[PDB]
RNA sequence: AGAGCACUGAUAGGGCUAGGGGGCCCACCAGCCUACCAAACCCUGUCAAACUCCGAAGGGUCCCAGGUGGAGCCUGGGAGUGAGGGCGCGAGCGAUAACGUCCGCGUCCGAGCGCGGGAACAACCGAGACCGCCAGCUAAGGCCCCCAAGUCUGGGCUAAGUGGUAAAGGAUGUGGCGCCGCGAAGACAGCCAGGAGGUUGGCUUAGAAGCAGCCAUCCUUUAAAGAGUGCGUAAUAGCUCACUGGUCGAGUGGCGCCGCGCCGAAAAUGAUCGGGGCCUAAGCCCAGCGCCGAAGCUGCGGGUCUGGGGGAUGACCCCA
RNA sequence: UCGCCUCCUAAAAGGUAACGGAGGCGCCCAAAGGUCCCCUCAGGCGGGACGGAAAUCCGCCGGAGAGCGCAAGGGUAGAA
RNA sequence: CAUCGAUCAACGGAUAAAAGUUACCCCGGGGAUAACAGGCUGAUCUCCCCCGAGCGUCCACAGCGGCGGGGAGGUUUGGC
RNA sequence: UCCCCCGUGCCCAUAGCGGCGUGGAACCACCCGUUCCCAUUCCGAACACGGAAGUGAAACGCGCCAGCGCCGAUGGUACUGGGCGGGCGACCGCCUGGGAGAGUAGGUCGGUGCGGGGG
C-alpha cells in the first residue's frame, strides 16, 4: 500500500510525511533512528484558510523558516498514498523555495 | 494407494511411539517386541478371527502397510531391487495396539485374539482394557 | 549369471557451500560478505545490503549483530562505531 | 577457597581425541600424577570432562 | 473416593518408582506442589475411580483434598502407569467426562449388528457441586444403519456441554461374517 | 534424534454429505431410503529419507578469561603418502544375512605380530616398552589343581551338568508377590444317597431326544436338577458333569507377574567349559574385607636429548 | 554413465561416498533489460443469454495453497 | 585492444587426422581380480515343528494341517 | 504529568477472526459537482481538483464476550551428550550432564515512544 515509506528508510532518513485529508493537510519532517518528529507543519493544525491547493503552498513555506534554525537542509519526501500532483506538488514546490 | 516407488528403512529404535491403547473397543493386542509386520499376517490374523465367530463382532485393525519391501532376484550388484515381491509392511514397535475388538464375552475372544497372536513372530499379550484413557 | 545394465539415477550436483559468513558479534572490515543464501532468508539491514544472489555484505566496518522482526524476517545490521 | 587436587588412575588410551588433550592442558603426562591447580570454574569442566579417568581430591 | 497422597519434593522421580510408589502433582489456578502417591493404592482404586470418581487426597498435612486426575502418562511400552496431574477443585465450574451407560440391547443387533460405544464419556460444562454419575441412553430403537450424536441426548440437570451436538456418540454396526470373504481376499 | 498433522501425500472406524449401485415416482428430469462403493469436511487413532506448526543433546564461528604446549604463525631445504584395515556407533545397499560393501565420528593395528587377561586369537580389555636389579603399588582379569591368589563371611536361587552357546510354543518343575472366592452355620479331595416332568423347545433333515448347524437368552416338585459339561447313540436308552444332603475333620481353590530352570534341539576322523573336576558349588543374583597380577606407577643405579641454573671456564656439577 | 543444476541418503557449521532413491540443463528475453507510476492471486459459496464440473461478470469468504519462462529447492503480495 | 571459428560431451581438453579380431600367440605383473574347492551367510533346498479354519461316514488331531508363524542342517540353486 | 482524535514508529497474533455497544463539538471518513490540473485498457470505482445540502449507515477508532485462533508453564516422559553394562540376533538396560514434543491448569479481543490538535 505504503511502499514509498520503505523507499526513503533505506535512504538516509527525515522522513517527511505528509498526511491529506479531504480538508486537511499535515506535514512533519519526521526522523527515524532516533524515532522521533521534528518540524509539525500544518494548517488545518495551524489557522492557515481553506482553499486547498493554494493553501500547501504555505504550509511548505513554514517548515521551510521553521526549521533552518534547527540544523536542517536535506529533503528526503515521504509522499504517502497520494501521488506526487496538486496541494502535494504545492505543498511541496515551497518547500526548498523556501 | 498411489505414494511414491519406495523408501529407505528405518532402524527401529526405541521401543515406544508405534504405541497406543485400547479406543474403541473392548480387547486389543500387543507386542512384545518390534518388527516388520506385512500386508499378508494381518489379513491372515484377520481371516482367523472372523473364522472363529461366524456372524459376529467387529475387528479392528490399526497398523496398516504404508512401507515398501525390496528383494532382487537371484542376480548381483547394480541399481535397487523393485522387489515388493511380497507387498507392503506396516512399521511396528512393542507397545503398539496391533487388533482390537468388540462383540462377545470374553471366552468367545480370550482365544480369537489368542489365535491371531500365534500369526505373528513377536510376542504378545492380551489387553482386557483398563479403563486408563487419556 | 549374465544380468541386466542401468537405471537414470545417479546423477547429482556438485555443492554451494550456502551458509552464514560471518556471525553475530564478528568485527567485519568494509565489503566483507555475510550471507551467502538461496533467496531473503535473512534480510539485509542497517549497513548491509544485498546484489543479485542474495549476498550480505557490509558497507562499512563495524561489528555484525542480529535481530529478529519475527513477522518481517530475519535481519543482519552493521554496528560501525566501534 | 580451597584448590583441586586430581589424579589419574586410567589410561586415554582406548578414550577420544579432546579427551587426551584436556589432560594436557591440566599437564597429565603419566600415572598417579598430581597436578593442584585452583579450582576455577573453567578449569573444572575439563575435570568434568575427564571425570571417569581422573579422581578427584579437595584441598 | 478416599485415597491418601503424598509429597514428593527435591528428591529424584525414578527412585521409589522402583520401589512401588508413583509420582504425582496437583495445581489449580494458585499453587503447584510435586507430590507422589503410591500405586498399588492407585491401582486399587483408579480402576473403577477412573476420570470421574470423587477423589480425595489425606496428606500427611491432615489436609483432605477433593480433586480430579486429568492426565495419565502412562508408561507407553509395559502396560503400566507412570505419572498423573490433579486438578484441585473449589467451586469454580469445571470441564471433565461422564459415562455414558447406555440400556437395553437394540434393534439392529438382533438381525446381525454389535455396539460400538463411540464415547463412552462426554465433555461437559459444569460445576463441581454437580457431579453426575452417567447419562444414560434407551438405545434399542436403533437398527442396522442407526446412530446416534450429541444432539440425541437427554440432559441432567445443572449439566450442559462443551463438544458439539453435531459429533457422535455410538453406533451399531452390521456384523462380519465368512460368507463374505469372497468380496474380499478374492477380490 | 524426538514428537506432531497446521503444509505434501498415505490410512482404519464413525458421522453429515457432492456422485454413482438396489427399489418406486416407471419417465418433465429431478426427487426419498439405503448392513453399497465414495471424495469435500469433523471427531476417534495413526504413517513418512526427499512432510514440519515445533525442536534438543550436541556441532561450527567471533570476544573475554585460564591455558608454555614439541601450542600456534611466517620464510625457506628436503621427503615420504595419496590400495588401507578392525571395533563401537548413525545411516544407504543387502534378505532389519553375510568374518559383505559405500559413507560420517572416534578409537586402535598398519608404525605397538613388544607385555598381562581373553585356552589359542593384529587391532576385545588394560597399559606407551631407553637399559639394569631375585624390590614394592596396581588395571584388565582372576583366587580348588596345571595356575600366582579365600575351598572367605552373610544372605537367597537351581537338580539340569542349566552353567558349558539358539526360537515361535507346550507344561503339574521350583521360589517369591499381589489380587480374591470357600470354610467352625463344618469348607478342598475322597465315599454313600439323589440327579427328574412340562420337553423329542423352535427351524432341520432318512434322522437331531443335549450333544449336527442356527436361534433365543421359559414354568415347576423338591433340602437340592441346568432347553445338558463329555463320553456313548444313527436317533436312543447307560454312565458320569456341576448342584443338595450325610459322611467327615484340619483346611482350600482360582487369576495374573517375576527370579531360576524342563522339553523343543538331528551330521558327518574322537570326544570334552582349555582340561581335571565342581547348602551340586569351583554355577547364577547381591553385599564386605582380604589376596595374585603387566615392561603401566614407585625405589636405586646408568645412558642420551631439550631448557634453565654454577663458574670472569673448556669440561664437569644441579633440577624439571 | 563421464560436464553442469535441485531435494534426500548428508548422522541440525561447510563437505561427504556407493552401477543408492527421485527429477533437470547445453535453451532463452528488445522485452522477460532499467527508471517512475497503477493494480494484487489460486480456490470456494451463491446468482448470472451462450458453453457449461470448468469461458467473460457480480456479491461475499478467501495470507498465499496462484503466479514468478523451463527440473527441483529457498524466497516472495510490506513484490521479485 | 574488441571479437569470431568447440556433443575439444571422454566436457581441466594426449593428435588437427583413428575401428576390430587372436584358441597360432608371446612378455612384464596381479587371489590388489572371476571358474573347481577351503571360509561367512543361509535368501532358495531338505528335514522339523506352533496355533488351529476343515477333510476324514458323527469327531480337528488314525492319517491329513488352508491363511500364516518360528526353527535346525549346510547335501542343491545362489550371495560375499 | 494524564484522556480523546489524527499522523507515525517500535515489540511482532497475550494485536487475529466473529459478535456485541459507543463515538460525530474538533478530528477523519462517507457525501455534492466534475469547470480547470490529473485520470479510467468503459466508468470521478480508484488517482485528482472545487467544496458544504446530508450522515456516522458504511469504512474507521474506543469498551465487553471467549466460540475459533494464538500464547502456554510446573510435573513427568521420549531423546542425547559422555562413561558402562546385557543379548550373536532384531534391541535393551545403568550412571552424570543437558533437557523436549505434544497434552493440563492457566492467559489472551494488545503494549509503547514522538509530534500535532482538542479536552
Ligand atoms: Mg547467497
Ligand atoms: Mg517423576
Ligand atoms: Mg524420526
Ligand atoms: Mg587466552
Ligand atoms: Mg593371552
Ligand atoms: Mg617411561
Ligand atoms: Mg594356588
Ligand atoms: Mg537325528
Ligand atoms: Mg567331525
Ligand atoms: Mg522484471
Ligand atoms: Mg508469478
Ligand atoms: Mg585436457
Ligand atoms: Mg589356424
Ligand atoms: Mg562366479
Ligand atoms: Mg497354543
Ligand atoms: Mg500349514
Ligand atoms: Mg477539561
Amino acid at each position: 500500500k505504503f511502499r514509498v515509506r520503505n523507499r526513503i528508510k533505506r535512504t538516509g532518513r527525515l522522513r517527511l510525511s505528509v498526511f491529506r485529508s479531504l480538508k486537511h493537510i499535515y506535514a512533519q519532517i519526521i526522523d527515524d533512528e532516533k524515532g522521533v518528529t521534528l518540524v509539525s507543519a500544518s494548517s488545518l493544525a495551524l489557522k492557515l484558510k481553506g482553499n486547498k491547493t493554494e493553501v500547501a503552498r504555505q504550509v511548505g513555506r513554514a517548515l521551510a523558516e521553521k526549521a533552518l534554525a534547527l540544523g536542517i537542509k536535506q529533503v528526503a519526501f515521504d509522499r504517502g498514498p497520494y501521488k506526487y500532483h496538486g496541494r502535494v506538488k504545492a505543498l511541496a514546490e515551497g518547500a526548498r523555495e523556501g | 494407494r498411489m505414494k511414491y516407488r519406495k523408501q529407505q528403512r528405518g532402524r527401529l529404535k526405541g521401543a515406544t511411539k508405534g504405541g497406543d491403547y485400547v479406543a474403541f473397543g473392548d480387547f486389543g493386542l500387543v507386542a512384545l517386541e518390534p518388527a516388520w509386520i506385512t500386508a499378508q499376517q494381518i489379513e491372515a490374523a484377520r481371516v482367523a478371527m472372523v473364522r472363529h465367530f461366524r456372524r459376529g463382532g467387529k475387528i479392528f485393525i490399526r497398523i496398516f502397510p504404508d512401507k515398501p519391501y525390496t528383494k532382487k532376484p537371484l542376480e548381483v550388484r547394480m541399481g535397487k531391487g523393485k522387489g515388493n515381491v511380497e507387498g507392503y509392511v506396516a512399521v511396528v514397535k512393542p507397545g503398539r495396539v496391533m487388533f482390537e475388538v468388540a462383540g462377545v464375552t470374553e471366552e468367545q475372544a480370550m482365544e480369537a485374539l489368542r489365535i491371531a497372536g500365534h500369526k505373528l513372530p513377536i510376542k504378545t499379550k492380551i489387553v482386557r482394557r483398563d479403563a486408563y484413557d487419556e | 549369471k549374465k544380468g541386466l545394465g542401468s537405471t537414470r539415477n545417479g546423477r547429482d550436483s556438485q555443492a554451494k557451500r550456502l551458509g552464514v559468513k560471518r556471525y553475530e558479534g564478528q568485527v567485519v572490515r568494509a565489503g566483507n560478505i555475510l550471507v551467502r543464501q538461496r533467496g531473503t532468508r535473512f534480510k539485509p539491514g542497517k549497513n548491509v545490503g544485498m546484489g543479485r544472489d542474495f549476498t550480505l555484505f557490509a558497507l562499512v566496518d563495524g561489528v555484525v549483530e542480529f535481530q529478529d522482526r519475527g513477522r518481517l524476517g530475519r535481519y543482519v545490521h552493521v554496528r560501525p562505531l566501534a | 577457597m580451597p584448590r583441586l587436587k586430581v589424579k589419574l588412575v586410567k589410561s586415554p588410551i582406548g578414550y577420544p581425541k579432546d579427551q587426551k588433550a584436556a589432560l594436557k592442558a591440566l599437564g597429565l603426562r603419566r600415572l598417579q600424577q598430581e597436578r593442584v591447580l585452583e579450582d576455577t570454574p573453567a578449569i573444572r569442566g575439563n575435570v568434568e570432562k575427564v571425570a571417569h579417568l581422573v579422581r578427584v581430591e579437595v584441598v | 473416593y478416599r485415597l491418601k497422597a503424598y509429597y514428593r519434593e527435591g528428591e529424584k522421580p525414578s527412585a521409589l518408582r522402583r520401589a512401588g510408589k508413583l509420582p504425582g502433582v496437583m495445581y489449580n489456578r494458585h499453587l503447584n506442589r510435586k507430590v507422589y502417591v503410591d500405586l498399588v493404592e492407585f491401582d486399587k482404586v483408579f480402576r473403577q475411580a477412573s476420570i470421574h470418581h470423587v477423589i480425595v487426597l489425606e496428606l500427611p498435612d491432615g489436609q483432605s483434598l477433593p480433586t480430579l486426575v486429568r492426565q495419565v502418562n502412562l508408561d507407553k511400552r509395559r502396560r503400566r502407569p507412570e505419572h498423573v496431574d490433579f486438578f484441585v477443585l473449589s467451586d469454580e465450574p469445571v470441564e471433565m467426562y461422564v459415562p455414558l451407560r447406555f440400556v437395553g440391547t437394540p434393534a439392529g443387533v438382533r438381525a446381525g449388528g454389535v455396539l460400538q460405544e463411540i464415547h463412552r464419556d462426554i465433555l461437559v460444562k459444569v460445576s463441581p457441586r454437580n457431579i453426575p454419575e452417567f447419562i444414560e441412553v434407551d438405545v434399542s430403537g436403533l437398527e442396522i444403519g442407526d446412530s446416534l450424536h450429541a444432539s440425541d441426548l437427554k440432559l441432567p440437570p445443572g449439566v450442559e456441554l462443551a463438544v458439539s451436538p453435531e459429533e457422535t456418540i455410538a453406533a451399531v454396526v452390521p456384523p462380519e461374517d465368512v460368507e463374505k470373504l469372497a468380496e474380499e481376499a478374492a477380490a
